[PDB]
């Protein structure tokens, strides 16, 4: 099919393709037969696997929590004792999918998640209860949950899954943007305010997901952790940019680290050494 | 009911997987698509475009000196600069191409090596870019480079010149992970003839070197990369 | 005849001339344009004052010197006080533009020096504090006399060290965004043609930077025994296929 | 491939783009600049 | 036995999905329908009528005071009042349209906001409505407010005018929870002559206003609304 | 879209009624009333 | 000036209405040309005819 380099043989003219002036701001598609003489092989690669859609195509781990099953008699702040727990939705939290994410300024897709809920029972147990999760989602102006029992838990319209601990979850949502595409940064703010946050945190106001165990308490105490997996599909992106070089410090925001460690390897020896 | 019999793996998460789901936002309709300049559709795409080198990464620390490669007057068949070529690691580390191909085990191909003079206009030079492919050393002085790969630069009006390291190998294949039986080989600059200064000049005078891959190039089995961590 | 070298750029009443550019960049490849019925959302006709407010501004000259590390602006925000252009922008609920940067720096054939010239979309700054601490908006809205690179932290500002180019990414890899080079020896300007680029159809001009353009000195300045040490850097700027929308009262912005 | 949802965002995968024009990225210029021709003229 | 792999998600119970499931009561025959006046298809059949807003929400408890905005005699270039548009909280937060668009997450498109006048026949007034895109702040006096979308309201035989908001944003949707970044401005109201009673006249003079959509609303995004409790 | 089932309750969702016709809501009047004509002649 | 000497000027046309510009800001707003000195050794800027009436006094 497509031919990876051409039969190219001596050469003596006035067409130099191997002079550019790089200041124009372009590069030149200089080929290994325009400096030396060739001979035909074909390709035999289509480049599948580095499209976008398969590069950002996989299920990446966004989100690590915790939730725990015991008796809620005395306990004031159910959500601080984790008796049910939030996700305030972002994917800037867990690095490894970000710097993809961020290779790209908009990008635009339909989102695959996959939840997955894994028992602990750290203290004394005589067995492995066979606890129920509720993941709801809270849109931007849903009333949340105050109490892993609220009224708010009949999901009348927020959508919610309930799986069983052990097992995984798993549904798609469509690109929920406001805009025609999501923005990986933005130089600007809420409004025209001296103090106001800047930031895509501006923009990242997505709500937040409420996780809880269904079952009522047992004798002893169960911990709960839920790792939320993210796969994107149907995937555009634009503008690509540098890379991430240094480490983050922040959900959201470009900061890196004071006295941060070079990011260059340094010469073991000479510039010329090999 | 059809009968029905489950093999193994079923029940199983894997993250690569590619299946249908159910949409937990039913009937929603997202927003309409409007033109959005520079789109990219494969990263083979924009590693063909090429970014700066830190060559002379010689430094205590980060900095635009990394960047510059010092050429001096009047010195003669001396090295000006060498490297080898794991693209995925040393000095091409962190440089587009190298961040890039480390989301990758396996790549092949050609490179587009490239470098731009950047002293006075009235200054004179030439150099030769070598490669060397795999099987002998890097070499150790001017004729040694001159034996593979060669490139005679001429200083002048064209600012830039690009070599390109044809890809030379017997597997079709290399690890982006350097690995002694897939090398590369290495690259070498020497002076062919010398820098020359005009009169009123003793400025330092520098190089700039840039990576890019050709449309022959390739990448496979994506992983993840070790230029990201926390924790 | 021709050569890639002369070049004259007319926009209004205001054209400038170059006898040693090296081409021109139009940013991805596309010419800005207005908007298209199709991707309009807001209701609103909008204005398009068209020469009145496309035509060159030219901003302070920087002076680059042996030391200098390099400056940075933003759009629109550098051009917010320029005549009708800035005027407009404060009127108006919402607004879109692309741009013609030119960078102008000569020297004579015994200087050395090589500034890199790039547009960065969506180039949002990080605090030199680190942690979570954000960027106040005065930081990121410099004006005309933009951000320089070699200046001190300050409180609520942003990081500056051009190595890692103002967020965590390096300089080296700048070269993705559109840029050019001017390089002494063979440079004499810089020019880049930018293209409205937002996921928006129209946006509010005055609390986001569409792009922000950055010179920064490569290969470092270099002048013939005992010439004066500096250049002069002068960066003009034309805003092109400017439509503004939902006109009302003047804005009021931070301080 | 039978689509079992009614959602478009159901469905799997979309399969390679198959358009890989560089040219936006890499050669952004406006005059045409070929290769073997003085880049600057 | 057809050979089958159980794919993640197996078992879960999605209250959004929507698949067939077995009838528990088998060959059941339902009531035939007949014909009921009044069917409703779509949430923005409905949004498109108008209720009243309790603009003057300014009582120590909820009362029909709360619809009547005072508009005062012989007063001039002064304001009559004032409100942000969040139309998911505030003075809107009660109405059909706030009601409604606290069901879903985002919301697109114009509003309808009219005000009849309700004073003696022989009075007379010329009032000025103005709606102030985002960008800037309320604005604090006649003036400021002109400068931007407004229309000049006569009171006549026609006793109501009708404000349309139109669209003005650049991203294409807002959040219906109050949202800095989404904000979508504010309306007010001011005398552009002042009002005028006849003799043997002295009562005082109201406003109602009222809200609904445009055809050209949009709604996206169902979810919980903070409008009721129990636990 | 096969219906595993016998009776019709069993079926999924109806889908969009497509019929959308605000009119019976706001303008329930007996004299047809024209956008900028009078509202009261 | 000698070839191997540089500059960039700008010149501009003020036209009635404000006064003459006193500083290169001021000027850059009015109809204005920037001039590369090179090869091409002059540079024309032409002043259009920029008036209401359409004459004006040689005196
Ligand atoms: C499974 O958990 C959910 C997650 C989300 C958030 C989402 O899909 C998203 C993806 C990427 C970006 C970016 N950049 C922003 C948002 C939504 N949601 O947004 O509606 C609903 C969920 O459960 C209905």
């Amino acid at each position: 099919q497509t031919v990876a380099s051409i039969s190219s043989g001596p050469k003596h003219t006035q067409k130099v393709p191997i002079l550019t002036a790089n200041e124009t701001g372009a590069t030149m598609p200089v080929l290994p037969s325009d400096s030396i003489e060739t001979r035909t092989t074909y390709m035999h690669f289509n480049g599948s696997e580095t499209d976008v859609e398969c590069f950002l195509g996989r299920a990446a781990c966004v989100h690590v929590t915790e939730i725990q099953n015991k008796d809620a008699t005395g306990i004031d702040n159910h959500r601080e004792a984790k008796l049910f727990n939030d996700w305030k939705i972002n994917l800037s939290s867990l690095v490894q999918l970000r710097k993809k994410l961020e290779l790209f300024t908009y990008v635009r897709f339909d989102s695959e998640y996959t939840i997955l809920a894994t028992a602990s029972q750290p203290d004394s147990a005589n067995y492995s209860s066979n606890l129920v999760v509720q993941a709801m989602y809270v849109p931007p102006g849903a009333p949340n949950p105050k109490e892993w029992d609220d009224y708010t838990w009949q999901s009348a319209s927020n959508p919610s899954v309930f799986f069983k601990v052990g097992d995984t979850s798993r549904f798609s949502v469509p690109y929920v943007g406001l805009a025609s595409a999501y923005n990986c940064f933005y130089d600007g703010y809420s409004h025209d305010d001296a103090e106001t946050q800047y930031g895509i945190t501006v923009l990242n106001h997505m709500g937040s997901m409420a996780f809880r165990i269904v079952n009522e308490h047992d004798e002893h105490k169960t911990l709960v952790k839920i790792r939320v997996y993210h796969r994107a599909k149907h995937v555009e992106a634009w503008i690509p940019r540098a890379p991430r070089a240094l480490p983050y410090t922040s959900i959201g925001r470009t900061n890196y680290p004071k006295n941060t460690e070079p990011v260059i390897k340094k010469r073991k020896g000479d510039i010329k050494s090999y | 009911g059809l009968p029905t019999t489950t093999l193994p793996g079923s029940g199983q998460f894997l993250t690569t997987d590619d299946r249908q789901s159910p949409s937990a936002l039913p009937n929603y309709e997202p927003t309409p698509r409007i033109h959005i300049p520079g789109k990219v559709h494969n990263l083979l795409e924009i590693i063909q475009v090429d970014t700066l080198i830190p060559m002379n990464n010689t430094h205590t620390k980060d900095e635009v000196n990394s960047y510059l490669i010092p050429l001096n007057a009047n010195r003669q068949n001396e090295q000006v600069f060498g490297t080898n070529l794991f693209i995925g690691d040393g000095v091409f580390k962190t440089t587009l191409l190298g961040e890039i191909v480390q989301y990758y085990t396996h790549w092949s191909g050609s490179l587009r090596f490239s470098l731009m003079y950047t002293g006075p206009a009235l200054s004179s030079a030439k150099l030769i870019l070598a490669y060397t492919p795999p099987g002998a050393r890097g070499p150790q002085d001017r004729r040694e480079a001159m034996l593979g790969t060669h490139v005679v630069w001429d200083i002048g009006l064209q600012s830039t010149i690009v070599m390109t390291i044809p890809w030379t190998s017997g597997v079709q294949f290399r690890y982006t992970d350097p690995d002694t039986y897939t090398s590369a080989g290495f690259l070498s600059c020497w002076y062919q003839t010398s820098l020359i200064l005009p009169p009123e000049t003793t400025g330092q005078v520098y190089l700039l070197s840039f990576i890019s891959a050709c449309p022959d190039f390739k990448l496979r089995l994506m992983k993840d990369t070790q230029t990201i961590s926390q924790t | 005849g021709y050569s890639d070298r002369v070049q004259q750029i007319t926009l209004g009443n205001s054209t400038i001339t170059t006898q040693e550019a090296a081409n021109a960049v139009v940013c991805y490849a596309e010419w800005p344009e207005y908007l298209p019925d199709v991707d309009a959302s807001d209701v609103n006709k909008t204005s398009k004052p068209d020469t009145s407010v496309c035509r060159f501004y030219t901003l302070d000259s920087k002076t680059w010197t042996t030391g200098s590390k390099g400056w940075c602006w933003k759009l629109p925000d550098a051009l917010k006080d320029m005549g009708v252009f800035g005027q407009n922008m404060f009127f108006h609920s919402l607004g879109r533009s692309g741009y013609t940067v030119h960078v102008q720096c000569n020297a004579t054939k015994f200087h050395s020096g090589c500034l890199l010239v790039v547009v960065i979309p969506e180039h949002q700054l990080a605090s030199h504090e680190g942690g979570n601490v954000s960027v106040k908006y005065t930081f990121t809205h410099p004006g005309e006399r933009g951000i320089d690179l070699s200046s001190a932290n300050e409180v609520g500002g942003p990081v500056k060290d051009v190595i890692y180019n103002m967020n965590g990414t390096l300089l080296g890899n700048l070269l993705i965004f559109p840029h050019q080079f001017i390089n002494l020896r063979t440079n004499n300007t810089a020019t880049i043609v930018i293209p409205y680029i937002n996921s928006v159809p129209i946006d509010s001009m005055t609390r986001h930077n569409n792009v922000s353009l950055m010179v920064i000195p490569i290969a470092p300045l270099t002048v013939p025994t005992g010439a004066t040490p500096s250049l002069p850097i002068t960066v003009t700027i034309a805003p092109m296929c400017t439509e503004f929308s939902g006109i009302r009262s003047k804005s009021i912005v931070p301080q | 491939v039978i689509n079992y949802y009614k959602d478009a965002a159901s469905t799997s995968s979309a399969g390679q783009s198959l358009s890989m024009d560089p040219s936006k990225f890499t050669e952004p210029v406006k005059d045409l600049m070929l290769k073997g021709a003085p880049a600057l003229n």
